[PDB]
């Protein structure tokens, strides 16, 4: 009987949030669209910036690095898809705090951040949407990531 | 010569948004690949003790299936910068070779999605297009080629 | 089928126009056209309908009546069998008993299994009879404005035994 | 909307509060026969059934639902409709298999012939229940959930009876 | 200010309100229209395309081919450097005629007046209005 | 295209767990018999009937008969079943009753009911058939010949199960 | 020989599978194919194009050739829902290519071949028939005095 | 063969020129539409106007020159009517290349302008058209005519 | 007596059949033989109408005037779905009518039978009871203020 | 606590029962009542909206008061359905608040509650649940910057 | 001429046309276009809400705070003594700007407008621009 993130928000949120990938050949799309999020983060909080050495975050263009940038998105995206049937995303999100567990140096006021940045960052590439909506699914998503920190 | 012909590399690039798609269907386009894989592997299960593996259906190992089909789309996303890939595919080594895989098994699991593709596709794919270049990527995670 | 074409597919669709339906001859390769030829309402045969919606009227009867004087078929060409019909109708109102039938000829259409009759009165309102092809004791019937198409009241008939 | 035709050879269209009324207000008095007047489908206790699909709210993944008949009074001087008390039950799937029940109160209506539940008040996670018996027999329906405000379809389950 | 972000969102716009086959034509005509109504010098050029009367054909072929320009340009948007190549390009073909450099500056006054009806209040006119700038001024 | 039960109780389930072996709907109506009927393109089935033509390649009104040649279902993944055919016109054209003919492969759904035949190695024209079994029952059936690409229809036909034995 | 009309159909769908994009990566790769497939087989074309720096495969330049050969290509089969338009379209596009030397009426018959060898590669249900028949009647009257 | 003049054409041919014949009391209509036809090739090829001597063409009003002008496009349009069913329609025009047999002084070349004067003559008395299905049909109904002569 | 509504429906069919076209050789034909048969039965009113060449069964004028006069009744007959304009272009319909000298209140009620005598003869299906009823109402607001 | 989406759907029926019509009769005697159930629990406040000539509860006035208190909050409710047009709106009308003294952020969640105390009375199916909870994060982002 | 009748008949007419909900920012963004396309200099105030760009947010806050005063307005029309209030209030609101006396002759003239299509031929003008001009009055 929860009430926070009820059911026919995420289906506004997946109807909205797939308007981008209608286009065809999207790889190139989410590598810049994700190329932006971590650089703009780094220019926010400076102490972050030592933690992606062994990707070389120093090259933004750097194919190294770009490998990254999909998979974050790619990783956001398994989970927006997956918002309807909870008792699997509850799992699914569990096995990426755990995977930023053995990672050191990872801050909780960090996400809080990323959040806002996102917040207001995403009005900006879509067309329409309600920001109520996304405003209950992402605190879903980013809270329960970190409570392994 | 039959190999990632780039020309060919975007076909199955084209092919494979069309059968991965949007929606729930993806979280049951997962179960199949799956369920066809076991039957022919009975003994492929033991791998998976650490995830619930023993039965399919239970939620903790859907998780476990869409982050391998989302990290495939990742593979199949990028065959057109021969670098990015091998970086993004370079990651996939060292998460496998922490643990004994035969390379039978991985030649299953190939059979596997082709089946499940077909269906899942619009009645119109080409074969030894697809055969190759997952095969390249398979080539890619064993670690040595 | 297409607009003016009929169905005549029992097991294998074959789609045939209007103009051949008891022709005749054999045109529907399956042959079920000519099967039919058999006409369904005799001389005598007298059919009572009650309202079912009423707008266009004259009289706003409760019920009305209508008897066949006698069916005739063109020898030669046979798909359309012309009527001649009664139409029968006891009105009553605060004053007056009155009555009417006025007479009209109509003709049944072994093509689409329709039967019509045209104006009786200079009123312009046609009865568009309208059987479903594998009963006759019964049609759905409802009248129309000759001129305009549009359907204002109906009326299901029945055959009296 | 607002009315039912009626039930015999030649359909009229007759306002909904004659029915069951004892006067006949068709041209055939369609309105006094036991084909209409019969209760078989609000005698108390009777239970409909069938797992339910929610599109709007809780999302919990299709689980049987019932609806079940506790109380029916129809008043002498107003035969017209049977007013009736209820309960809700469906499944919420948790660990092991329990029950979210709530608590309904509604009348029956002879010319839609469709039963319509409301909850009742200070009652948790407040649903109402639409139920058409459009079909033939009197069992099977096609249901809905609704919210009681909008009429908006919360879940749509097509219900039978054991 | 644009290129980034603030470009990405013209492209998917772009593909939207611009349609597609014999709503394409339709799209184009109804721009022109704009424009000759408002400024009634501007088709003194076109006497070449027999811009005597827009809705006669050979007009409607070449306006066309404007709007298939923007496409090029706008679909590059992203990598700059190749950007500037069709820029450089494009100008060669404007040299060699009677202009105005108000004409331009007027030309995306117009553009995005269209793009209005068809996507109501939803856009960003900040996004377009100084990103059609970058096209625009690689013509001068 | 996802298979619908129906019953006391209905709801989707996606058209690759159909028959597979495994309880996918509640009340099990996906693993049934008159549902799963393994076999109606067992080979040596027979389909006939006429075909008028409305689309391209314009003809008389002519007869064709469709012949279910193999069969295949591999154990491991069961929800299709892979099968080949041969396609035959009786059509007169002039001067002789001249009989075309090809082989084709395609698969059967058990969700949808339908089979679809697509011509293999043809560079000839070939225009692909595909049915369904609609009816409930096993005998008849609607085809229509389609472009393997558009999907867009022509030839509307109907068939017939020619008798065993 | 003859368009015909669902030829036409053909082709909208065939067009939309290659040319679905706001970005420039896949219709570039495509017909920069072409081309490649192209002077393997006249290669004495290869010393026209210079004045666009051909000797790079690579060059900031290069592309923004082919590019504008796709949009005026793609500008093309958009018409063919509507005609009339396209004879306008069609002689306009006609004469850009007899102001320069170098035309071969022989290139443009080798070309229609070049697609029919280098597309059912990136497509997978593809009509050879149908493309190559309606293909002709654009290029047989691109080169219709000569160049 | 077997390819030109296809099935889908022809059905959007008899729908475009039945939007002229929308109008009742169109006996005017194709009078005055045929009589253009007729002089319009008289002042190309100056030869063809001997061949009229019997019908009197010096009368471009004229009632018993008229009464021909309908009779032409009349028997155009059982023509264009009956492209479906294909194997009548070789019978149809077998007649009216038989019926130009017998006059004499009537060259091959004549029907050849025909065409481009009617090809180019069409496009401005319809709303809108395919000319490409058009020109595929009219080459079936012209080339066929004449193959007596 | 009472226009009803049914009765307007009634008519705009019925003259539908009758004004379909974009030529004026019908709508001149059947107007025409309306005061043909009108002044068989008033030779008085023949003697008006001078000014426009009456004399002359086929006048390149004469015509000019009958066209006028169907236009301007086929005016009033799209107005009758949207009243309110009725009388506006009503009363202004009349006023044009009472400038001469020779319309006699007589006259008016005379075509009234002119259309129902020779109406139909052109139609089929014809309601004349219908037609009859909407167009005094008509006619008998012209010659209210007239003699 | 969360929006959520359906609450608000839930509220745009509740909220077109007590705002439906052109007149102001209704509009008004609900909002009054609000407030009137406000100072009750709160008399502190009413030394505040002296401006307004509070002390006169039928003034020519006081009216004037309320009924841009209702027209401004229907104006928020009208943009649920299109968000971040709220945000700007929203931010005004908190500014709006600000450039007076006596206004204590303690009032608000007061008056979250008047709703709640009597608002019902009006309405018969009512969600106390749903109204409740969309309206703290309306007022809940006025007090923000607010002592 | 405004009186107890031909004031009703606004108000039944300001219900259809002005909609609801995501239709009424539409209508109000449709107005304010009309009228800038007009007089251009008109923008020149707005630097306080972004009039740049109109089809912005934070303008479409303020367009919509404006049409829900003529609702505030035309709403208590009928009873005259209160109504005369809230033009007093308004007013004041209007005092420490920079406008011209034209400019509101002209803001009717182009409101009137838009209502025109969507009720096509169905309305009292009369009604109207004469029972605008008493709720524009008392604003000078
Ligand atoms: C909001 C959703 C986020 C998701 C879904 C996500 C997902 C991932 C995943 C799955 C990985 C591991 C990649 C792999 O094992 O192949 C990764 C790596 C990482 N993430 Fe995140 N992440 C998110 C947010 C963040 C934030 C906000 C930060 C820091 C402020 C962060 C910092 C990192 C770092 C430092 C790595 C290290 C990768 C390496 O060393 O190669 N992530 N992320
Ligand atoms: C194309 C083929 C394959 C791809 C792309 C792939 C990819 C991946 C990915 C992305 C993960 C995620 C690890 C994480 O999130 O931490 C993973 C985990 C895993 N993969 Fe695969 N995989 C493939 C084939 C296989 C096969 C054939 C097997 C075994 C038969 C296998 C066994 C595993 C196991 C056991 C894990 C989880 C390890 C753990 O939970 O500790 N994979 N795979
Ligand atoms: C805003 C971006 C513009 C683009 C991308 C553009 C692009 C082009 C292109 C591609 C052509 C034809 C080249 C060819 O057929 O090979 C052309 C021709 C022309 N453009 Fe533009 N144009 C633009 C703006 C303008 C404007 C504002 C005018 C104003 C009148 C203008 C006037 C013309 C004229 C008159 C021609 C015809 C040249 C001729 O017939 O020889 N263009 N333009
Ligand atoms: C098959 C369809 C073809 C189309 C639709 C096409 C169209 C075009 C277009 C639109 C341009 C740009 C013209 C401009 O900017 O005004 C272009 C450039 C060019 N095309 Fe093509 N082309 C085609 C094939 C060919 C072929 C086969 C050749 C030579 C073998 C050729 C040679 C050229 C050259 C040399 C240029 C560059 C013009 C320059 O030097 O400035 N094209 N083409
Ligand atoms: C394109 C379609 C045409 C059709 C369907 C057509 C049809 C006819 C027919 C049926 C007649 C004979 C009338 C009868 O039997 O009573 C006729 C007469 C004739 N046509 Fe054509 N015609 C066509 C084109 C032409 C052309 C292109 C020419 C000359 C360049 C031509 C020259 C004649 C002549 C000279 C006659 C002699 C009629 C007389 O003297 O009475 N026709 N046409
Ligand atoms: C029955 C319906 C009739 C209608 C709707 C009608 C309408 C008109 C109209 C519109 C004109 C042209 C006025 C103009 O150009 O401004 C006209 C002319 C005229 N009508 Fe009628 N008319 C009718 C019947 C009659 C009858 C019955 C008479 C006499 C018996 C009459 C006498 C005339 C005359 C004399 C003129 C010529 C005006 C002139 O001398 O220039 N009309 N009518
Ligand atoms: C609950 C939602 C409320 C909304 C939406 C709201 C909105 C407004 C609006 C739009 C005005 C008119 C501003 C103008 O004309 O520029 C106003 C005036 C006012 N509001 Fe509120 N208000 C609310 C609650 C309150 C409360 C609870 C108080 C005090 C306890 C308060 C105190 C005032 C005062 C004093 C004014 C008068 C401003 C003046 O003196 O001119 N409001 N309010
Ligand atoms: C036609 C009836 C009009 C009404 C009912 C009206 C009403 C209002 C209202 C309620 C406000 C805002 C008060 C607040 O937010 O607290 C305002 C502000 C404003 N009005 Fe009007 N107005 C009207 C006409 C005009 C016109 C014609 C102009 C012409 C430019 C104009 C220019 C403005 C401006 C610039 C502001 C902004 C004040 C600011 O942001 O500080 N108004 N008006």
């Amino acid at each position: 009987h929860e009430h926070c993130c009820s059911e026919e928000d995420h289906r506004i949120v997946q109807k909205q949030w797939d308007i981008l990938w209608r286009d065809t050949e999207s790889s190139k799309i989410k590598i810049g669209f994700g190329r932006l999020l971590l650089t703009k983060l780094a220019k926010d909080i400076p102490e972050v910036n030592d933690l992606f050495k062994r990707v070389d975050i120093e090259h933004a263009e750097g194919p190294k690095f770009s490998a990254h940038a999909l998979r974050i998105l790619n990783g956001l995206d398994l989970a927006i898809n997956l918002l309807d049937d909870p008792p699997a995303l509850d799992a699914a999100l569990d096995h990426l705090a755990h995977q930023h567990e053995v990672r050191e140096g990872v801050q909780k006021a960090h996400f809080k951040k990323f959040g806002e940045i996102l917040a207001t960052g995403l009005p900006q590439v879509l067309d329409d949407y309600d920001a109520l909506a996304w405003k209950s699914c992402l605190k879903g998503i980013l809270t329960k990531i970190s409570s392994r920190l | 010569k039959k190999q990632c012909g780039v020309l060919e590399g975007l076909k199955v690039k084209s092919e494979w948004g069309r059968a991965y798609g949007s929606g729930h269907d993806r979280e049951a386009f997962s179960q199949a690949i799956w369920r066809a894989t076991f039957a022919q592997v009975p003994e492929s299960r033991s791998l998976f003790k650490r995830v619930h593996g023993d039965d399919t259906s239970h939620p903790a190992f859907i998780a476990h299936a869409d982050r391998v089909l989302g990290g495939l789309d990742i593979a199949i996303s990028t065959l057109d910068q021969p670098a990015t890939l091998k970086e993004e595919l370079d990651h996939l080594q060292v998460q496998h070779e922490g643990r004994k895989i035969p390379d039978n098994y991985f030649d299953a699991f190939k059979t596997a999605i082709l089946h499940v593709v077909a269906a899942q596709l619009g009645r119109c794919y080409d074969r030894e297009a697809w055969d190759a270049c997952i095969d390249h990527i398979e080539d890619g995670i064993k670690g040595h080629h | 089928c297409d607009e003016h074409e009929h169905q005549c597919g029992g097991d294998d669709p074959q789609c045939i126009s209007k103009l051949f339906v008891c022709d005749g001859h054999n045109d529907c390769r399956n042959g079920e056209d000519e099967k039919d030829c058999t006409l369904p309402t005799k001389a005598g045969d007298k059919f009572i309908g009650d309202v079912c919606f009423d707008h266009c009227t004259k009289r706003r009867p409760e019920h009305m009546t209508l008897a066949f004087e006698s069916s005739s078929i063109a020898a030669f060409f046979t798909p359309i069998a012309d009527l001649h019909v009664h139409i029968e109708i006891e009105s009553e109102t605060d004053e007056d008993e009155s009555e009417v039938s006025m007479p009209a000829d109509g003709e049944y259409s072994f093509a689409d299994h329709r039967l019509t009759i045209h104006p009786p009165e200079e009123d312009g309102l046609g009865l568009v009879g309208e059987f479903d092809g594998y009963n006759f004791d019964r049609f759905v019937g409802h009248i129309v404005h000759e001129l305009s198409e549009e359907v204002c009241a109906e009326f299901i008939f029945h055959r009296k035994k | 909307e607002h009315e039912s035709e009626c039930r015999g050879d030649v359909p009229e269209c007759i306002h909904d509060l004659l029915f069951c009324d004892g006067e006949k207000d068709c041209r055939d008095g369609s309105d006094e026969d036991p084909e209409t007047c019969s209760l078989n489908i609000t005698h108390v206790g009777s239970s409909y059934t069938g797992l339910a699909t929610w599109t709007s709210c809780e999302d919990l993944n299709p689980d049987h639902a019932i609806v079940t008949i506790t109380a029916a009074h129809r008043k002498s001087f107003f035969p017209n409709r049977v007013w009736l008390r209820a309960t809700l039950s469906y499944e919420l799937d948790e660990h092991d298999h329990t029950v979210s029940t709530t608590q309904l109160r509604g009348f029956y209506n002879f010319g839609k012939r469709e039963l319509l539940l409301a909850p009742l008040k200070g009652q948790s996670e407040g649903y109402g229940v639409i139920c058409d018996f459009n079909l033939g027999d009197d069992d099977h329906a096609d249901c809905k959930i609704v919210v009681p405000s909008s009429l908006f379809v919360c879940a749509h389950f097509n219900a039978q009876r054991y | 200010e644009c290129l980034v972000t603030e470009s990405l969102k013209v492209k998917l716009q772009w593909a939207s309100a611009f349609g597609h086959a014999h709503e394409r034509v339709a799209f184009g005509l109804e721009l022109w229209r704009d424009i000759i109504d408002d400024h009634p010098e501007i088709k003194a050029p076109f006497s070449r395309v027999r811009g005597d009367n827009i809705y006669s054909p050979e007009f409607g072929a070449h306006s066309q081919r404007v709007l298939s320009g923007l496409d090029i340009t706008i679909s590059m948007l992203d990598t700059p450097d190749m950007l500037a190549a069709q820029l450089a390009h494009l100008k060669v073909q404007h040299v060699e005629r009677n202009l105005k450099p108000e004409f331009f500056d007027i030309f995306l006054k117009h553009l995005l007046h269209v793009l209005g009806d068809r996507l109501g209040t939803h856009f960003d006119f900040g996004a377009w209005h100084d990103c059609v700038d970058q096209i625009i001024d690689g013509i001068k | 295209r996802t298979f619908q039960c129906g019953g006391n109780e209905q709801e989707c389930i996606s058209d690759l767990l159909v028959c597979d072996g495994h309880k996918d709907c509640h009340n099990a109506h996906d693993e049934d018999p008159d549902v799963c009927d393994t076999s109606v393109v067992k080979a040596g089935n027979v389909f006939s009937g006429t075909s008028t033509w409305h689309g391209c390649l314009a003809r008389e009104d002519h007869v064709t008969r469709i012949t279910i040649t193999a069969s295949k279902r591999r154990k491991f993944f069961t929800a299709r079943i892979w099968l080949r055919a041969l396609v035959e016109s009786e059509l007169e054209r002039h001067g002789e009753n001249v009989t075309s003919s090809f082989n084709a492969k395609g698969y059967y759904n058990f969700a949808s009911r339908r089979l679809i035949l697509l011509p293999t190695d043809d560079h000839d024209d070939h225009l692909a058939v595909v049915c369904s079994f609609n009816r409930g029952d096993n005998e008849r059936a609607e085809c229509h010949r389609v472009t393997e690409a558009t999907l867009h229809q022509c030839a509307d036909l109907f068939v017939t199960l020619e008798e065993h034995d | 020989d003859c368009c015909s009309y669902e030829d036409r159909r053909e082709i909208r769908h065939i067009w939309d599978d290659v040319w679905s994009s706001s970005f420039t990566d896949r219709r570039v790769a495509i017909v920069r194919a072409v081309f490649d497939d192209l002077f393997k087989h006249y290669p004495t074309s290869k010393a026209l194009f210079e004045r666009v720096k051909i000797d790079e495969p690579e060059s900031g330049e290069f592309k923004s050739h082919l590019v504008r050969v796709a949009n005026g290509l793609k500008l093309l089969i958009n018409l063919l829902d509507d005609t009339l338009v396209l004879q306008s379209h069609l002689g306009h596009l006609a004469d850009q290519h007899i102001q320069r030397k170098g035309v071969t009426k022989e290139y443009f018959r080798g070309i229609g071949e070049a697609f029919a060898r280098v597309l059912p590669q990136v497509l997978s249900c593809f009509n050879v028939d149908a493309w190559n028949r309606c293909f002709h009647r654009l290029v047989a009257r691109i080169a219709k005095d000569l160049p």
